[PDB]
């Protein structure tokens, strides 16, 4: 499809498309777009569980076509594939066919008790320690 | 000829070097520094270990001379250790053949108690 | 490599001698050698290595122990709930006592300070002046001595007020179900108990039955099952505060029986904590407090982490497996204590939940606001809450624990191998079975990185490679390869990997404390403890602080490893 350039799939243009569609889904699902998730998580406000806050594939078609950042007109099947890529990488979530909302783990991945879920925060240990834990140690 | 069929993604230079690293190079997200609550938790672990290692259930590791000197007078071992039979024992829980070493007749006395609000770390 | 290493360097610096031992054996032996002595370590090592053993077999196998040393070691292990026993009689009438190993005592040795911290957190006593120290010390004394009677512990203190507080605090600890009465049930194996109950209920049936053998077997099995369900949950319900009003119209724990730590309720608490940590990812921060309150209200009546009927060897019958699953869904849905509404959760929110402008419906702990929080919990992707009737909620432990397993495993593999690992794992878990080209079309990223990341995933069993031959005799030279995800192999492999890492940490800690015994022994005894400054030399201060800092890091990392290992037991 349009993803291939010179007979090979690229990653920069695909990442730009994923960034813009994830930004749009952030704008629609969580309130005020990204503007509420700024600062600490204490002040964030979420929508009531009775709203139609997700964006379908036609909405992505309209938004990207208006933006024209993809330089070839794209198909709804491409939108479904891109949203499948995002829901693979735990960027959004599906409840119904062609229905997606942005998650909150991805927002925290941008910018306390231990949880594996927030691995982006805590730092690797200072070197030259003999009691360092390696996940690779047992196998090889 | 044998070493003439390389796959599509290799050249003549990559092969010929069989040094698989024995040391690891991939860390986990658990490796970071120590926080205050984790410090208290580590204090609790080390205090429990130090308590049990001296407790009535340890078992061995599998001067000190018998000559008659006079430094032994008014001199006595700094502690009296606790044996296997110096603790309360519930008779029903233990099996039957184990009644030999443990003391049914001997008085059940010891019940220790210890906890500290001050950290046992010198740092 | 700046300079090539000889195999001597590999043996000395890199942990290679430790990669040839089972994670279970290595973990249990290092734990027992760390807390108890070497004799208990060797006895537990042979018990795990050779399975069931008798006292004569233990004398014959272990070198360097007589019968008296072995019996002293077994008494020490049996007090700490670390070895199970069973008295078996043969045809000749010679009764012999076989010994086993049980998980519970070892896990208690591995969960000590975490148990203390959790019971401090679950005390929930307002304005405590001396009560926290007292709860900490009674819990430490209970865990260290294995089991103790309340009367024997009371005799060590003579003052009246502290003894009254002992009575009140033990009543409090037994009320939620952390300290339970022990009996011979906790020392017999589950399999042997089920075998005995089944055989007694099968032999008891009247003979000469004109009724079928298979359904007679199933009938005896059902009677044994209901008696099993009666006997396992017997100490769990209430067995130690049944006495009311000995003197002066008060409730006191029974001054006749010994109490012991209840590990399975602590596992319930840790699973609740894991669910809270998962809920802190998709929705809410105050909503996380709401779901925490919802779990903590229903933490005591929660089902087991592992059904004892599952360990009884009765999984070969598929019908019994389906019956176990359906019974789990039965109990988790309509337990007479796990159902709650908004009003029940109203009386438990502390004075920190604001909820004035917590939600915006547009595109004072009230019932409507807490109902909206419970609804936004009910609309999440993972089944955090489910509705048997609109208004009343139940948490589906049967259909959330696999979800928590999958999420934790995916985040671990992502943080240790990169986001490409997450992408490939989720792509081959969503699709049931793919070739390479379906991956290259659906997962929009470059070819060689797919091949590299997927090749790296095979080494840790994230994907299983399925061959499809195109030749009369099977060969990989001309065949097509599909890629699947088998959750069971992967979960088991990473569970054993985390056990190995835990045991490696504890072995390194034990080696560090053994190699530096002189300074630690000099600073150990009480007259210098806390005032090490005056007698020690400048180098000794640095050495002691280095040892203590390394010890604290080791045990903190051990706690962090437990936080990932507890999930894979469920």
């Amino acid at each position: 499809g349009p993803w291939f350039t010179d007979g090979e799939l690229d990653i920069e243009f695909i990442n730009s498309l994923l960034t813009i569609v994830w930004r749009f889904i952030s704008e629609n699902t969580f309130p005020n777009g990204f503007k509420n998730f700024e600062n600490g998580p204490k002040k964030n406000v979420f929508y009531a569980p009775n709203v139609k806050n997700y964006s379908t594939t036609q909405e992505i078609l309209e938004f990207i076509t208006a933006a024209q950042v993809a330089n070839v007109e794209l198909t709804p099947s491409n939108i479904r594939s891109l949203c499948e890529v995002l829901v693979y990488d735990d960027k959004l979530e599906k409840v119904t066919h062609d229905c997606y909302r942005v998650t909150l783990e991805s927002i925290l991945q941008m910018n306390e008790e231990f949880s594996i879920f927030n691995y982006f925060k805590m730092f690797p240990a200072s070197k030259h320690d003999k009691e360092v834990v390696y996940f690779d140690e047992w196998t090889i | 000829n044998y070493m003439s069929n390389l796959p599509f993604g290799l050249g003549y230079g990559d092969v010929g070097k069989n040094h698989i690293t024995e040391f690891p190079s991939i860390p986990l997200p658990i490796n970071g520094p120590i926080t205050n609550k984790e410090r208290s938790l580590a204090v609790k672990y080390i205090n429990f270990g130090k308590t049990v290692k001296d407790g009535p259930f340890y078992t061995g590791s599998m001067t000190n001379d018998g000559i008659e000197r006079y430094s032994d007078k008014y001199l006595k071992k700094r502690k009296i250790g606790i044996s296997i039979d110096d603790h309360p024992y519930n008779l029903n829980l233990f099996p039957n053949e184990l009644y030999n070493v443990m003391g049914i007749n001997k008085k059940k006395l010891l019940a220790i108690s210890k906890f500290n609000n001050a950290d046992d770390v010198f740092t | 490599s700046e300079k090539l290493v000889t195999p001597e360097d590999v043996m000395t610096i890199s942990s290679l001698e430790q990669r040839t031992l089972n994670p279970d054996l290595f973990l249990y032996k290092e734990l027992v050698k760390a807390h108890l002595g070497e004799r208990a370590a060797s006895v537990i090592g042979m018990l795990v290595a050779l399975g069931r053993l008798s006292v004569r077999e233990l004398v014959e196998k272990i070198d360097g122990m007589d019968v008296d040393s072995v019996k002293t070691t077994l008494v020490s292990l049996t007090q700490l709930r670390c070895v199970k026993y069973l008295q078996e009689t043969a045809i000749s009438g010679k009764k012999t006592t076989y010994y086993y190993y049980n998980e519970e005592g070892i896990h208690i040795l591995l969960y000590s300070g975490l148990i203390i911290d959790e019971i401090i957190t679950q005390m929930r006593v307002n304005d405590e002046e001396e009560h926290k120290q007292l709860v900490a010390e009674i819990v430490q004394n209970v865990i260290s001595l294995g089991s103790l009677t309340v009367e024997d512990y009371l005799s060590s203190v003579t003052s009246d007020s502290m003894k009254y507080t002992i009575s009140s605090l033990f009543v409090q600890l037994c009320e939620m179900g952390y300290l339970i009465q022990i009996s011979k049930l906790h020392y017999t194996p589950i399999e042997d108990l089920w075998q005995f109950l089944y055989e007694k209920h099968y032999k008891n049936i009247p003979r000469n039955s004109p009724l079928s053998d298979l359904k007679k077997r199933s009938q005896a099995k059902m009677n044994a099952k209901t008696d099993f369900a009666k006997i396992i949950n017997k100490p769990n319900e209430l067995s130690q505060i049944l006495t009311v009003d000995p003197k002066t119209s008060l409730r006191i724990v029974k001054p006749t029986v010994s109490l012991t730590i209840n590990l399975d309720r602590f596992m319930k608490g840790r699973r609740s904590k894991q669910l809270i940590n998962l809920a802190k990812t998709r929705v809410g921060s105050v909503t996380a407090q709401v779901y925490k309150i919802a779990l903590r209200l229903t933490e005591q009546k929660s089902p087991k982490i592992r059904d004892p009927l599952t360990q009884t060897g009765l999984l070969q019958d598929l019908e019994e497996a389906k019956s176990f699953q359906d019974e789990a869904e039965l109990v988790e849905e309509k337990t007479p204590g796990l159902t709650f509404n908004a009003i029940d959760l109203a009386r438990h929110l502390p004075a920190e939940l604001d909820l004035r402008g917590s939600l915006l419906s547009r595109k004072p702990h009230s019932a409507s606001l807490i109902n909206s929080h419970l609804k936004i919990l009910a609309s999440s992707n993972f089944p955090f809450l489910n509705e048997t009737k609109p208004g009343v909620y139940y948490v589906p432990y049967s259909k959330l624990m696999p979800v928590l397993k999958s999420s934790v495993y995916e985040y671990v593999i992502a943080s240790t191998l990169g986001p490409s690992a997450m992408r490939l794992s989720r792509c081959i878990r969503d699709n049931k079975l793919v070739s390479e080209k379906i991956i290259n079309s659906t997962a929009l990223m470059k070819e060689k990185d797919i091949r590299s990341t997927l090749a790296s995933l095979i080494r840790y069993n994230s994907v299983e490679i399925q061959e499809v031959p195109r030749t009369a005799d099977r060969s990989a030279s001309r065949a097509v390869f599909l890629f699947r995800c088998k959750e069971t192999h992967s979960y088991n492999f990473m569970r054993q990997n985390l056990e190995w890492n835990m045991a490696n940490l504890l072995f390194k800690k034990e080696k560090l404390k053994q190699e530096n015994s002189t300074l630690l022994k000099k600073a150990n005894r009480d007259d210098v403890k806390g005032r090490e400054n005056e007698l020690l030399l400048p180098s000794e201060l640095n050495q002691l602080k280095m040892v203590n800092e390394r010890e604290l890091n080791v045990f903190a990392r051990l706690s962090r490893l437990l936080s990932l290992w507890e999930v894979f037991q469920m």
